[PDB]
DNA sequence: TTTTTTTTTTTTGAGCGACTGCACTACAACGTTGTAGTGCAGTCGCTCTTTTTT
C-alpha cells in the first residue's frame, strides 16, 4: 500500500506541477480530451504506461 | 432543459498500416501520442499566437533563449574552440546582459558546459 | 509630470496641507463645515488618517469626535493599516464605551468564546488591547444544532492524534476528515437527523450551511480537491482568478 | 481642480526600481558587482524585497 | 472562504481545518513600544524579530478571534501536534507558537499529551473533543428531481 | 523555383515517362514529384534557418533543376552549400530568357560562355560519345564551364517557317532586323498595330473582342466550363504595368466597362461575383491544388456561381468563391507574373511611357510566350529603344571564372 | 518597376535542513582492541498567505 500511495503522488506532482514548474496536465492537448482527471483514466494511463514504458526501466542501467 | 450531452471525442477510426513507415514519423509518434493523434490524423494543430516583445533588456537569462545559449556553449565547447569569441559574438547581438553580469552569466554557463564536456569528451 | 494622482496621494497632500502653517485656518474652515465627525471602522486607519483627525478635532470646543472601531478585528496589517495608531488614540482619548450584548451566535458559542480567550490575562498580549466577556442575545438563547443521537455541542475540537505530524500530510488528514464530517452532516440532513431548531422550529441542514474556514490558497485547494472527490461541489468565494485565464 | 485618479500603481513602481538599477548597478566594477549578484539577481527581487 | 473575507458575514456552520498551522516572520520591521513608530532594522538584531514575532503573534490572534467569531451554530477546530521545526521527533511541539496553542497550552511549551490535557483541561457543555477518524463509507445521493 | 512550374514539370515528366519503355525495377526508380527550392531545402516562415543548410545533405543522387534562370544569387549559393560531394546537378532553362526576381544574374553569367564552343579533347570525346561529327570551340579559357553547358538551338514547336522564331531570334539582333521581321509579309504569324490616341485604344478593345470571343461565345450558349476555359486560354493580353492607363488594373477596369457598355456580360454592381469573370490567385495553396499564376473562370453551373479551375492532371475543379484567399482580375497579365504558363494567341500592350521594365528580354519573354499567334501594340520609337537597351547586371563572375 | 515562398519543438527550483552511512581519532578495557563522538559525503522532504480604495 505504500508504493500504490506513492506512485499516486508521484502522478499527481508529475501531472499537475507546483506553482513553480509546470505541469505535465497543463496542455492544449490533454485538457481538449478531458477536463478533469478521472480515476478510470488515470488507470487506464497507468496500465498503458506499464505495457508500454516497462522496457525503459527495464534496461536501464 | 431537453438537449443531449456532450458525446465523447474518442471514437474507433478505420486505419490501414501502410507498407513503409519511416523512422522519423515513429519518432514523432513517441515524442508526443496524443500529439501525433491531433496533429497527424485529423490534421488538427492548435496554433498559439507568437509572445509579445519585452518592455525591458534581459538583465536574467531563463527559458528558451538560455536554452539556446547553453547548447550553442555546449557545442562549442565539444570542439574545444575559443568561448571568449562565443561570448563577444553572443555579446554583439545584445542578448547578454550589460557589463559585468553578462560576464558572471557567461562564466558560470561556461563553468557548467566544461563540467559537462569533460564527460561527454572522456568517452567521444 | 503625468499630472496622475493615487489613493494614499490624497492622504499624504491633505496632510501637507493641513502640516502647512495656513492649513491651520483651513481645519479651521473644516471645523466651519462639519463640526462633528463619527468615523466607523477605526481599527483600519492610517496614521496620516488619525493625525489629520487630530490635527482637525482635537480640543476644540462644540466639536465632537466619535471613533467607532474594534481592535480584535484590525486583520488588515499586510494592508497598511496598523494597531499602534489604535494604542496611540486610544492613549491620547479619555472616554471609553463598549457593546455589551451579541445578537448572532448562540450562547453556547458565546459561552465558548468567552471560555477561550479569558483562560490567561491579556490573551492578546498587549496592555492596551483588553478582553471583556460578552453577553448573549435573550431572543437567539434556543438555537440549537441537533443531531440523530442528541445536541450536538457548540465547539468541537478535533483533536488529531500522534505525537509529531509534517505539514502536508496533517491538512491532508484534516480535510479528510472535515470532508467526513461534511458528508456525514448532508447525508442525515436529508433524512431529516441533523437540524438546526430555534425554539420548536426546526430546519434541516443543506450544503449552503456548512462553510470551511482557510487562510491560504493552497490549502483552500486541498479542502476543494477532498471535497470534491466524496461527489460534494463546493465554490470558492474568495476565488479572483481572471477570466481570460481559463 | 481635474486630475486622474490611476488604479494599478505597480507599473510606475516597477519602472523606477529599474531606472534605479540602471543608475546604481551599471558602473559598478567587477569587485562589487560580484556582491551585488550574490545579494541579488536583479531589480526584480530588489522590488519584491 | 478566507478569513480575511469572512470577516462582517454569517454562517451557520463553521469548520477551521487549518487554524493551528503557523508561519514564523523573518525579517525585522516592528513598532517602538514608546514612540510608536515604525521602525526597520536592517541588521540581524534578535531584539528587532523578537518584536515583530510578537506583532505577528497578536495578528494570528486577532484572525483566530475573526475566525471564531463568525459561527452561529456550531463551530469545528482542527487540532494537532503540529511542529514547525525540521526535527521530527524532538520531544517538544510547535504549538506554543501558534495562536490556538498559547490558548490552549496557556502560552507554555508543552507536548501532545500536555496538549492533550490541556484540551481536556477546559472541557464544558459547549466545548468538546473527539478523535479523527480516516473513513470513508459512500460519497453521496443526488436525489434529482423532474422540470 | 516556384509551384507552377513544378506542376508543369511534375506533368510533363509523367506524360514523359510512362510512354518509353520500363522495366518492373525501373518504374520503381520513377521520380516521384518536383519540389520546390524552399520546400527542397526546408525554408521556414519566421526564421531563415535551413534544414539541410551545412551540416547534413540532402540524401539524393541526381538533382534535376528546372527553369534555373528564375533563381538568384542567394538562393544558388543556399542550394550548392546543401549539396554533398558526390551529387550530380543537372540545371534546365533558357539562356536569353527574363532575368532572375532579386539581384543577381546567375544562369545568363553562366551560359554566356556557352557560344564559345567545347574544348578540343571533349570534341573529340563527344564525337566516340554520339558517333557523330561534333564542333570545336577556338580558344580554352575555362575548360570545365565551357564543356559542361550545352546550346539548345533546334527548336522543334516552331522552325524558321514561323515568324515567332524568326522574332525571338531578331530580338537579340539590332532593332532594324526586328523591323524587318516584322515588315516584309508578317510570317502570317505577327501583327503590328499602332497604339497613339483613343482611337486606337478602341480599335485594341474591339480586337480584344475579337480576340475573345470564343470564349464569349462559349459562356453565353451555357456550355461546359472546361472548353470554356480552353477558349480562354487561347487568348491572353501582356502588360507591363500595374495601375494607370496602362497596367493591369487599368486594363481590367476598361475591359470591364466594355463589358458593362456593349451585351457581351452581364454584371451586378454590388456582387462583384458576376458569372464570367476571370480570377487569379497571388499566394500558392497546394490544400486547394492552386498555385500562384493560376486562371479561373466563376460562372453558373446550377449550384451557385462558382470559380472553375483547370487542372494539369486534366480535370475541371469548382471551387466557392469564398474558398479563394486570393483573387486578382486577369484580362491582362504581366509578363513577369505570366512565366511558365503557355498561350495560343498573345498580345502585347507597352505603355507609352518609358519605362525600365521594357526592355530586351521583356519583348522577347513577350514574343516566346505566344504559341502560334502575336499581336503587337506599341510605338515604333519604344519598340526601337527597348530592343537597344539590354538589362545588363555588373557581377564578378565574368572576371572569377576567366582566372 | 517587376516579382519568389515557408510550416518543426526545445526549457524550466534551489537553498535549508534532516537521514543515513563511512571514516577517523579519544579513551578506557583487555601493545592491542571495542565503543563513542565528530566530521564528510550522498540522498531526500520542502517550500514560496490574506485585498480594496474615484
Amino acid at each position: 500500500d505504500s508504493t500504490l500511495q506513492k506512485a499516486r503522488t508521484k502522478f499527481l506532482q508529475a501531472y499537475e506541477g507546483n506553482m513553480m514548474v509546470r505541469g505535465e496536465g497543463d496542455d492544449i492537448w490533454y485538457q481538449r480530451l478531458w477536463r478533469q482527471l478521472t480515476p478510470e483514466t488515470m488507470e487506464a494511463i497507468v496500465e498503458q504506461s506499464q505495457r508500454f514504458l516497462l522496457p525503459l526501466f527495464r534496461f536501464n542501467q | 432543459q431537453a438537449g443531449k450531452a456532450h458525446s465523447e471525442f474518442v471514437q474507433p477510426l478505420p486505419f490501414t498500416l501502410p507498407e513503409t513507415v519511416p523512422l522519423e514519423t515513429l519518432q514523432r509518434f513517441w515524442a508526443h501520442p496524443v500529439r501525433a493523434f491531433f496533429q497527424m490524423r485529423l490534421q488538427v494543430n492548435f496554433r498559439t499566437e507568437d509572445s509579445e516583445i519585452p518592455d525591458t533588456e534581459p538583465f536574467i537569462l531563463e527559458g528558451l533563449s538560455r536554452y539556446q545559449i547553453n547548447q550553442q556553449l555546449l557545442n562549442a565547447l565539444v570542439e574545444q574552440d575559443d568561448a571568449e569569441r562565443l561570448f563577444r559574438r553572443f555579446r554583439a547581438a545584445g542578448d547578454l546582459p550589460y557589463g559585468a553580469f553578462g560576464e558572471i552569466f557567461w562564466e558560470t554557463q561556461c563553468q557548467e558546459m566544461q563540467q559537462l564536456a569533460d564527460r561527454v569528451i572522456a568517452c567521444r | 509630470r503625468r499630472g496622475e494622482l493615487g489613493f494614499d496621494d490624497m492622504l499624504s497632500r491633505l496632510d501637507s496641507a493641513l502640516r502647512s502653517e495656513s492649513g491651520e485656518v483651513l481645519a479651521a474652515a473644516i471645523r466651519t463645515r462639519f463640526p462633528v465627525a463619527m468615523i466607523d471602522e477605526f481599527q483600519d486607519t492610517d496614521p496620516q488618517q488619525y493625525r489629520i483627525f487630530r490635527r482637525i478635532w482635537h480640543h476644540q470646543p462644540e466639536t465632537a469626535l466619535l471613533l467607532i472601531g474594534d481592535p480584535k478585528q484590525a486583520i488588515y496589517a499586510f494592508r497598511g493599516a496598523d494597531i499602534f495608531t489604535y494604542m496611540k488614540a486610544r492613549s491620547e482619548v479619555h472616554a471609553h464605551y463598549t457593546l455589551d450584548t451579541n445578537w448572532r451566535s448562540a450562547p453556547g458559542m458565546v459561552n465558548s468564546v468567552n471560555k477561550l480567550f479569558s483562560q490567561t490575562d491579556d490573551a492578546f498580549m498587549f496592555r492596551e488591547i483588553p478582553f471583556i466577556p460578552v453577553k448573549s442575545a435573550g431572543k437567539n438563547q434556543a438555537l440549537r444544532f441537533v443531531f440523530k443521537g442528541e445536541t450536538q455541542p457548540a465547539m468541537k475540537m478535533w483533536l488529531m492524534e500522534g505525537e509529531s505530524c509534517g505539514v502536508g500530510d496533517y491538512q491532508s488528514t484534516m480535510a479528510q476528515v472535515c470532508a467526513a464530517q461534511i458528508r456525514d452532516w448532508l447525508q442525515a440532513g436529508q433524512r431529516g437527523e441533523a437540524l438546526l431548531m430555534n425554539g420548536d422550529d426546526a430546519r434541516p441542514v443543506r450544503a449552503s450551511d456548512i462553510s470551511v474556514l482557510v487562510r491560504s490558497r493552497q490549502e483552500a485547494a486541498q479542502v476543494r480537491d477532498a471535497l470534491t472527490l466524496l461527489e460534494i461541489p463546493s465554490v470558492y468565494l474568495s476565488n479572483r482568478d481572471s477570466v481570460f485565464e481559463t | 481642480f481635474e486630475q486622474q485618479l490611476i488604479e494599478d500603481e505597480s507599473l510606475l513602481r516597477y519602472q523606477a526600481c529599474a531606472d534605479f538599477w540602471r543608475r546604481h548597478c551599471y558602473p559598478l566594477p567587477r569587485e562589487i558587482a560580484q556582491v551585488v549578484f550574490e545579494t541579488w539577481k536583479g531589480p526584480q527581487a530588489l522590488l519584491r524585497d | 472562504v478566507t478569513i480575511h473575507k469572512s470577516k462582517g458575514l454569517e454562517y451557520p456552520l463553521v469548520w477551521l481545518p487549518f487554524i493551528t498551522n503557523f508561519r514564523v516572520q523573518e525579517q525585522a520591521f516592528y513598532h517602538d513600544r514608546h514612540s510608536f513608530e515604525a521602525v526597520l532594522d536592517l541588521n540581524a538584531a534578535p531584539e528587532s524579530v523578537d518584536l515583530a514575532e510578537a506583532e505577528r503573534l497578536a495578528e494570528d490572534l486577532r484572525l483566530l478571534y475573526v475566525a471564531l467569531t463568525r459561527s452561529v451554530w456550531h463551530c469545528s477546530l482542527g487540532v494537532a501536534p503540529l511542529v514547525r521545526r525540521r526535527g521530527d521527533k524532538k520531544g517538544d511541539t510547535d504549538v506554543h507558537q501558534s495562536a490556538l496553542g498559547r490558548l490552549l497550552q496557556k502560552g507554555e511549551p508543552q507536548d501532545a499529551a500536555g496538549l492533550r490535557t490541556c484540551i481536556e483541561a477546559l472541557c464544558d457543555d459547549d466545548i468538546a473533543w473527539q478523535t479523527a477518524q480516516t473513513g470513508d463509507n459512500q460519497p453521496w445521493q443526488v436525489n434529482d428531481v423532474s422540470t | 523555383p516556384t509551384g507552377k512550374a513544378a506542376a508543369r514539370l511534375t506533368e510533363s515528366l509523367g506524360k514523359a515517362l510512362r510512354q518509353l519503355p520500363l522495366t518492373d525495377e525501373q518504374k520503381k526508380r520513377i521520380p516521384e514529384d518536383a519540389s520546390t527550392l524552399h520546400r527542397l531545402l526546408g525554408a521556414q516562415p519566421g526564421s531563415q534557418r535551413l534544414r539541410h543548410h551545412a551540416g547534413n545533405p540532402l540524401h539524393l543522387d541526381v538533382l534535376v533543376v528546372d527553369e534555373a534562370s528564375m533563381i538568384d544569387l542567394p538562393m544558388m549559393s543556399r542550394l550548392i552549400d546543401a549539396l554533398p560531394d558526390h551529387a550530380r546537378v543537372i540545371f534546365l532553362g533558357d539562356r536569353d530568357q527574363l532575368a532572375s526576381v532579386e539581384a543577381g544574374a546567375v544562369l545568363g553569367d553562366i551560359c554566356a560562355y556557352a557560344n564559345a564552343g567545347f574544348t578540343a579533347e571533349r570534341a573529340r570525346q563527344l564525337s566516340r560519345l554520339t558517333g557523330t561529327h561534333v564542333p570545336a570551340g577556338t580558344g580554352t579559357e575555362a575548360a570545365s564551364l565551357r564543356d559542361s553547358l550545352c546550346l539548345l538551338q533546334k527548336s522543334y514547336r516552331f522552325g524558321s517557317d514561323s515568324g515567332i522564331g524568326q522574332l525571338a531570334a531578331a530580338i537579340n539582333r539590332g532593332d532594324k532586323t526586328a523591323v524587318k521581321t516584322v515588315f516584309q509579309q508578317d510570317f502570317t504569324d505577327i501583327e503590328k498595330r499602332l497604339l497613339q490616341s483613343g482611337e486606337d485604344y478602341i480599335a485594341m478593345l474591339e480586337e480584344a473582342l475579337a480576340g475573345y470571343g470564343r470564349y464569349l461565345d462559349l459562356l453565353q450558349a451555357r456550355a461546359e466550363p472546361d472548353l470554356i476555359i480552353q477558349a480562354f486560354n487561347e487568348y491572353q493580353l501582356l502588360c507591363a504595368l500595374r495601375e494607370g492607363p496602362f497596367g493591369v488594373a487599368g486594363l481590367n477596369e476598361r475591359i470591364e466597362q466594355f463589358m458593362q457598355q456593349k451585351r457581351k456580360i452581364h454584371r451586378h454592381p454590388h456582387s462583384r461575383w458576376y458569372e464570367g469573370r476571370p480570377v487569379m490567385i497571388a499566394r500558392n495553396d497546394s490544400a486547394l491544388g492552386l498555385f500562384n499564376g493560376d486562371i479561373g473562370i466563376a460562372l453558373d453551373r446550377g449550384q451557385g456561381t462558382r470559380v472553375w479551375f483547370a487542372m494539369p492532371d486534366g480535370n475541371i475543379k469548382s471551387v466557392q468563391p469564398s474558398r479563394l484567399p486570393e483573387h486578382e482580375t486577369t484580362w491582362a497579365m504581366t509578363v513577369h507574373k505570366s512565366q511558365g504558363s503557355e498561350f495560343d494567341h498573345a498580345a502585347l500592350i507597352l505603355p507609352s511611357q518609358r519605362t525600365p521594365v521594357v526592355t530586351r528580354e521583356l519583348v522577347y519573354t513577350a514574343v516566346t510566350r505566344a504559341r502560334r499567334r502575336l499581336s503587337l501594340y506599341a510605338d515604333e520609337r519604344i519598340l526601337s529603344a527597348a530592343i537597344a537597351t539590354r538589362t545588363e547586371r555588373r557581377s564578378g563572375l565574368a572576371a572569377l571564372f576567366s582566372s
